[PDB]
């Protein structure tokens, strides 16, 4: 079973978030609880809402009043809406499925989370530049907003020796990151190295060949 | 709400070590003979993974080096022999009373021997310079411990205020870190100078290591 969240990205302060979690279609949802749990950047985990098979909801009083959880079993999907968004609401939002222990719940299955960024700024896609060449080579992914960017190498075939650095917030208010890989220097004239960069908020997908 | 306090907030332990972390709840999480405390592992960038439910039961498939114990207010998670991939933040979580609540996490870092970095310097690409800015990058690869100093020099003059650094989370196989330092200048300013150098200090290096290039 897989849980896949959608609806993340930028939201204006005072606006509404609308997230969804799609669950593998083969799975039956009735013997479980369905939850949203969030994690602000650098902080711990906060449970915010749950729903059970009969539509019964439960909310954390920390946000109760501006949150609603709902379900559409015809699409095996659950939803979260929050209104009146503020800075405390910037976080990765995870959907999680609870299983029973003697009438109580534990979160045995989690989605991979979606980042919601509460901001009045515009989305901006990155530029991608080579860090040309044990040898080291890489790609610099500059000036994007909001997070996140993902990088892979050679479509995921090159993983050993890859280091993708955490993004840094520049004085411009835009992020930058680099991804580097160390490879055998002899392999350089013979093997192609392509960094695959994805910034889904700006629909940016770049495959940049890094040559010597 | 029930508050969960974990101890210690962070620890460093070597590969093979027995690691114990504690969670104290502000009231008992027992009901009718069982204790409603769960534990999760969260590796950087990933969602949490359930390890232990109801204080002491291992979720099926979790490695047997993980175990939990406790009752009432007091709970422990033990890793009997730590592996490098066990670097993570570990959270306890109570399911006894709504709202369900988590501890603040304990970060487990792997201790290992000191390793000096290897250092690489990258000039700005011509594609970036065409766009008006120059990013010069200095890479420190696979070193331990995390603490390191990088000083930029431009035609020998020490720089400050025009660089930013980023460090990886600890590596899950070799327990090292890598660090990038980026110096950012306009194209015009970059083209006024010849020698760009980064000077690195680290415990594993008896004297600082400089890497440099001549523009062009």
């Amino acid at each position: 079973v897989q849980l896949v969240e959608s609806g993340g990205g930028l939201v204006q302060p005072g606006g509404s978030l609308r997230l969804s979690c799609a669950v593998s279609g083969y799975s039956i949802t009735s013997g479980y609880s369905w939850n949203w749990i969030r994690q602000a950047p650098g902080k711990g985990l906060e449970w915010v809402a749950s729903i059970t098979y009969d539509g019964s909801t439960n909310y954390n009083p920390s946000v109760k009043g501006r949150i609603t959880i709902s379900r559409d079993d015809s699409k095996n999907t659950f939803y979260l809406q929050m209104n009146s968004l503020r800075a405390e609401d910037t976080a990765v939002y995870y959907c999680a499925r609870g299983s029973h222990y003697f009438g109580h719940w534990h979160f045995a299955v989690w989605g991979q989370g979606t980042l919601v960024t509460v901001s009045s700024a515009s989305t901006k896609g990155p530029s991608v530049f080579p860090l040309a060449p044990t040898a080291a080579l890489g790609c610099l992914v500059k000036d994007y907003f909001p997070e996140p960017v993902t990088v892979s190498w050679n479509s995921g075939a090159l993983t050993s020796g890859v280091h993708t650095f955490p993004a840094v917030l520049q004085s411009s208010g835009l992020y930058s990151l680099s991804s580097v890989v160390t490879v055998p220097s002899s392999s350089l004239g013979t093997q192609t190295y392509i960094c695959n960069v994805n910034h889904k908020p700006s629909n940016t997908k770049v495959d940049k060949k890094v040559e010597p | 709400d029930i508050q969960l306090t974990q101890s210690p907030s962070s620890l460093s332990a070597s590969v093979g070590d027995r690691v114990t972390i504690t969670c104290r709840a502000s009231q008992s999480v027992d009901y009718d003979g069982d204790s409603y405390m769960n534990w999760y592992q969260q590796k950087p960038g990933k969602a949490p993974k359930l390890l232990i439910y109801a204080a002491s039961y291992l979720e099926s498939g979790v490695p047997s080096r993980f175990s939990g114990s406790g009752s009432g207010t007091d709970f422990t998670l033990t890793i009997s022999r730590l592996r490098p991939e066990d670097f993570a933040t570990y959270y306890c979580q109570q399911s006894h009373e709504d709202p369900y609540t988590f501890g603040q996490g304990t970060k487990v870092e792997i201790k290992r021997t000191v390793a000096a970095p290897s250092v690489f310097i990258f000039p700005p690409s011509d594609e970036q310079l065409k766009s008006g800015t120059a990013s010069v990058v200095c890479l420190l690869n696979n070193f331990y411990p995390r603490e390191a100093k990088v000083q930029w020099k431009v035609d020998n003059a020490p720089q400050s205020g025009n660089s930013q650094e980023s460090v990886t989370e600890q590596d899950s196989k070799d327990s090292t870190y890598s660090l990038s330092s980026t110096l950012t200048l306009s194209k015009a300013d970059y083209e006024k100078h010849k020698v760009y150098a980064c000077e690195v200090t680290h415990q594993g290096l008896s004297s600082p290591v400089t890497k440099s290039f001549n523009r062009g």
